[PDB]
């Protein structure tokens, strides 16, 4: 118990702020067309034929 | 806001499971009346009663204020309510006719009868479930006629007193 | 009608016991509304541990009350009783160095052998030896004789041995009951006909309370066990109690310091030893608890406030912490043989019973004194030092608190002081209460939102200290200030001071509620 | 139009947390009565009551018209309406015949049990909300049957004399 006249002190925490800046980052569309021509590729994929014909 | 809030529904589910452990709730549209030798009239019966079932009461003040209420005899006789339908050949002006001709005294027998609890074509009723009456009169109360009714029929009420209980 | 038996068996019956001229009867109740904790000295317990007591296990936990003709050894449970009329708490025992439990080592025939150890010490089985058992309980057998019986039993579905170990009590008269009976097998995979297992070191750990079994891995294969009648452990004493060095008392002292239990009031049940005492002022002071002790009551009032000097507690680091004494005399509760200790127990009587009052924060604004909170409730109360006045200025200006007679006849606590010698408004006992229950709520409040996506914010912190202070204000501990023109109408400010972006403070303000102890009346005539 | 309006929401925020410093409020549709001796009963009841707790009044005229009133003696003795649905298999009916046909006192306890305070699949009372009542007599009133009521259940009405309340 830190007492001093009538005031206690009870605690001290630590905190962390953000400040930002103006510059930004994205990304770029290119890549999902890659990504869907190889999502496509699954649907041929896992199909047999049990005769030759 | 409220900080004794909790919820706790295992203790529902075991109140819900006790109350359907039991089984069925009597539905108060299914009974019947036999009037001893007159069995044609069971059917035009719409409403009935179970006897008051109770006991006379004596009051006694003991030392200071102090008060105890004790058993008394029986109550034997009472009074029925019970409703009929009417036909156009006038079964139940008849009956009641032939029962002020008369002096008699006859036996009613009211039944439950479920339609759980049946056979065949035939109701069966149960001895914790049927009550008797003996040595009852039967009587009649005014009977309303008027035109502007055209949606309704014609109900007598019967008014019923009987002299002893028996199960 | 037919015939009656006097002891029930098996069989199916019912049985009187022989009308019996003189016995006492007692009916308890539970309750958890506040924990309290203290140290002492008492009949069977395990030392050094703490204890949980209720009013239904402070006769079966603990002991039998110790006689007053022993002397010094006997306050410590009249305490507890005391204070147990309220709620349940926690004890530390302390005993002596010269205190040794029983034990008895089998022989790979079967024979037993006797001796005993200090509490501290550990059981080494010499080579030739199988097993020991012993006595988990702090409970010597000096005036209660405990003797063990070993018969044989039905071999397992397995075919392992097994045996059953009995456990019986006789008094000093010749009366014999019955304790314990278990059934106990060598082998290490065995089981019980309920299912359960047979091994007998985790057999007496898991289903008996009175005792514990050591064994010797190398030779437990080879061993044989043969039925053998009532053996007594022998050898099992308690030093004299009375002489307590203060390394003991301390030691109970830490062990106290070092518990998770979170109780919330500390006490001196008849510890009058200084360094103890400062030592429990210093527990009370770390966890933001109340607390109460008691000076000696034999000293006369003279002698009374150089007593409190001794102790540290009188000076400004002690807050919230109340000396009392009380010399007078009394009919003890067990025995009626005019026994004199103080009042440490009907103070936290006083507390627990004005803390009942409000369910929502628990309202700690009541003062401990007064005529209806704080009774003395003794069978007939008789001044030691008659003829004598004490100098109540002195007493108020020695922070010691005293005691009268109220309206009904029985005796009071009249003050409630705290040490504090500074003139500050915590002196009264409830202004440090207040902020005490403030602070360990807004603790639990900060604990439980460091777990968040955020984690402790100011913003956070301002909306919670809201809800309590609003919900403290409800309770009637916090009012408006007395001039409405010089101050604002609100009990609380609650701000927050920017400074610097790294440097937040965060500070509230409280007005407590004032205490009416000081009245006075002025006749005149027309 | 009004001058003496004036808004004030700091002293009914603190009305509001005033009243909800308070737990919760029992609602009417937790509670239990036991009947001693036959405890398979308990599930079928649907309405019950507390006692009056009174007392008798005496009134004195002083001086002049002067009047004031005097506490009396306690009032043991009442009248508790209890209602009760009706099985299929007469358990109600059972219970009354068999009440009336032997004189007998039989002890009703009658508490609270709310969800919050309940643990496990046991409800849990508390001496605060508990109430007992001794030597009471078990009487019915009468029972009504009638057609036409398919989405009713007969529901008997029963009447009980308590002699002394304890608690």
């Amino acid at each position: 118990m830190i007492l001093n006249n009538q005031e206690w002190l009870l605690a001290i925490f630590k905190k962390k702020g953000l400040t930002p800046t103006g510059k930004l980052e994205f990304a770029t569309i290119d890549g999902i067309d890659s990504a869907l021509a190889q999502a496509l590729n699954e649907a041929f994929d896992s199909q047999v034929v049990s005769f030759n014909d | 806001g409220h900080n004794n809030t909790k919820g706790n529904r295992k203790f529902i589910k075991g109140r819900y499971t006790a109350n359907a452990a039991k089984g069925e709730r009597l539905v108060s549209s299914e009974f019947l009346l036999t009037f001893a030798g007159h069995e044609d009239i069971s059917v035009l019966v719409r409403t009935s009663q179970i006897p008051e079932m109770t006991r006379e009461d004596v009051e006694d003040y003991g030392p200071n204020g102090v008060k105890f209420n004790q058993h008394g005899p029986i109550r034997n006789s009472g009074e029925i309510q019970v409703q009929c339908v009417e036909t156009i050949e006038g079964d139940i002006l008849q009956f009641i006719k032939d029962r002020i001709a008369a002096k008699d005294y006859v036996d009613i027998t009211m039944a439950a009868t479920p339609e759980s609890k049946s056979s065949g074509v035939n109701a069966v009723t149960k001895a914790a479930t049927t009550i008797e009456m003996l040595d009852c009169k039967i009587y009649s109360d005014a009977i309303d006629f008027s035109t502007e009714d055209v949606t309704a029929a014609v109900r007598p009420s019967l008014r019923i007193v009987y002299n002893w209980i028996e199960w | 009608q037919y015939s009656i038996q006097q002891s029930l068996g098996n069989a199916s019956g019912v049985a009187v016991s022989p009308i019996n001229a003189d016995a006492t009867l007692s009916t308890g109740v539970a309750l958890n509304s506040s924990l309290w904790a203290g140290i002492g000295v008492f009949a069977r317990g395990k030392p050094f541990t703490v204890l949980a007591v209720t009013e239904s296990n402070y006769e079966d936990v603990l002991g039998e009350p110790l006689k007053p003709s022993s002397g010094s050894q006997f306050e410590p449970i009249r305490h507890v009783y005391e204070a147990i009329q309220q709620t349940s708490g926690y004890v530390v025992r302390a005993v002596p160095d010269d205190a040794k439990f029983p034990i008895i080592m089998f022989d790979e025939s079967g024979e037993p052998a006797y001796s005993a150890l200090p509490y501290g010490s550990e059981i080494e089985l010499d080579s030739g030896e199988a097993f020991a058992i012993y006595v988990d309980d702090g409970d010597p057998c000096i005036s209660p004789t405990r003797e063990l019986t070993i018969e044989t039993a039905t071999a397992d579905s397995a075919g392992n041995e097994r045996f059953l170990l009995k456990l019986t009590q006789t008094t000093s008269l010749g009366v014999v009951t019955t304790l314990e009976t278990h059934t106990v097998s060598l082998a290490e995979e065995a089981k019980d006909d309920m299912g359960r297992l047979c091994y007998l070191p985790t057999a007496l750990e898991a289903r008996s309370k009175y005792l514990r079994a050591v064994v010797n891995e190398e030779l437990i294969s080879t061993a044989k066990v043969t039925n053998k009648k009532s053996l007594a452990f022998t050898g099992g004493t308690n030093g004299d109690q009375s002489k307590i060095s203060t390394a003991a008392y301390l030691r109970a002292v830490k062990v106290l310091n070092n518990a998770p239990y979170m109780y919330t009031a500390v006490l001196g049940l008849g510890c009058y030893d200084n360094a103890a005492i400062t030592a429990l002022g210093k527990i009370c002071a770390d966890r933001l608890i109340d607390g109460f002790f008691d000076v000696k009551p034999t000293l006369t009032y003279a002698e009374a406030l150089p007593a409190v000097e001794d102790t540290g507690l009188l000076g400004t680091d002690y807050v919230s912490c109340s000396v009392y004494h009380y010399p007078f005399s009394c009919k003890d509760k067990w025995t009626q043989s005019r026994v004199v200790f103080g009042l440490s127990g009907v103070a936290y009587a006083a507390k627990a019973r004005g803390v009942k009052k409000n369910s929502d924060v628990g309202g700690w604004h009541y003062s401990p004194a007064g005529e209806e909170r704080a009774v003395i409730a003794r069978a007939s109360i008789q001044p030691l030092y008659p003829e004598d006045t004490p100098d109540e200025e002195a007493m108020v200006k020695g922070r010691l608190n005293k005691v009268s007679v109220g309206t009904s006849g029985q005796m009071i606590i009249d003050d409630a002081l705290t040490c504090c010698t500074q003139d500050n408004y915590l002196h009264f006992q409830h202004v440090p209460s207040l902020m005490n229950a403030i602070s360990r709520f807004f603790v639990q409040l900060a604990r439980q939102m460091k777990h968040s996506p955020d984690g402790i914010t100011a913003a956070g912190l301002t909306k919670g200290m809201t809800k309590l202070l609003d919900r403290f204000v409800a309770s009637g501990a916090l009012v408006a200030p007395r001039d409405p023109d010089a101050d604002g109408t609100e009990p609380y400010v609650l701000k927050v001071t920017q400074a610097e972006f790294d440097k937040w403070e965060v500070v509230w303000a409280c007005c407590p509620t004032g205490v009416a102890r000081r009245i006075q009346g002025v006749p005149l005539l027309i």
